[PDB]
């Protein structure tokens, strides 16, 4: 959770987060700031615009705190920077009025707090928004995915 | 003259090439789409 | 329970009843008439008549409350409008007379609040009351079932 990953400043003005998987750093694109992290935020991030999102590597040090992702993926239930989340049918959600713009980045973790989704917007609709969000195939490539109508947070 | 022009040869091979062409294609998938319903409806007929 | 389906309506007449299924407004197609959410008007319908169905995607606003198909069509009974069918030989079968005309567009559904099919309208034998219906394959292959002579409720 907040333990493990960290926020994006603007101006000093919060607007989105980084997450470090395996080691490997991730951050949304669209989210213009800088990670508050001074030992990370001399890393030099690739990026991959189709994704909307970019990416570098973390200090030696620190290899050990990453968080990690699988691809097992089970359907249901999930948990959120928000608390409840859930995944069926290829579709991420979480109830209407939560999340938007400014809380990008945020991760999606399994019981065991395994990593398997990190937001990068959504549709806000209905009974449950629908999350644009990177994923993986089962084979462990990821993937990422906007609902009609989604946007970056 | 000492002829007379049957229409069968007054186009030219350079020319009735033209005719002979345009006239195949557009008929080229007259037949496709009902070859595309066959082929889904034995498909179904396979798996339903 | 089914409220979140509802009737298209003609001349005063109830003369069917539509569905929304993964996002799609779903009706028969040899119904005409207002579907009673006004809503689900908006949406510009596309044809399947050899299914005797058309479908749309419904509006965002509403979308993620839309209800969810299934590959499961083991033999038993499901819930239906009518109380319930029983799923047998292979085939939906209702009590000889029973329901009928004026549920066309009515749904059938999985008791763990999933949907079978799509019903069209019925036949009968004397045995049981045979029901044509629109279906999905395991492979999500979308299928039409129609015992013989079937007429349309």
């Amino acid at each position: 959770e907040s333990d493990k990953t960290f926020p994006i400043m603007l101006n000093g003005q919060v607007n989105g987060y980084a997450c470090v998987v395996g080691g490997r750093l991730m951050k949304p694109l669209h989210v213009e700031g800088k990670i508050d992290n001074e030992q990370l935020a001399a890393v030099k991030l690739k990026k991959a615009s189709m994704y909307d999102l970019e990416y570098g590597d973390v200090p030696q040090n620190m290899k050990s705190d990453t968080l990690q992702y699988t691809s097992d993926k089970p359907p249901g239930f999930y948990n959120w920077h928000h608390g409840a989340v859930q995944y069926e049918n290829g579709r991420f959600t979480v109830p209407r009025g939560v999340g938007g713009k400014g809380d990008s980045g945020r991760p999606i973790l399994d019981n065991r707090g395994r990593v398997v989704a990190i937001v990068l917007g959504g549709a806000n609709e209905g009974t449950r928004t629908a999350l644009s969000v990177v994923t993986w195939n089962q084979k462990g490539v990821t993937i990422k995915d906007t609902p009609e109508g989604s946007e970056p947070w | 003259h000492k002829v007379d022009q049957e229409f069968q040869a007054a186009v030219s091979k350079t020319s009735w090439n033209w005719l002979l062409a345009l006239f195949g294609g557009a008929s080229s998938l007259i037949a496709v789409g009902l070859i595309v319903l066959v082929c889904s409806s034995m498909l179904i007929n396979t798996r339903r």
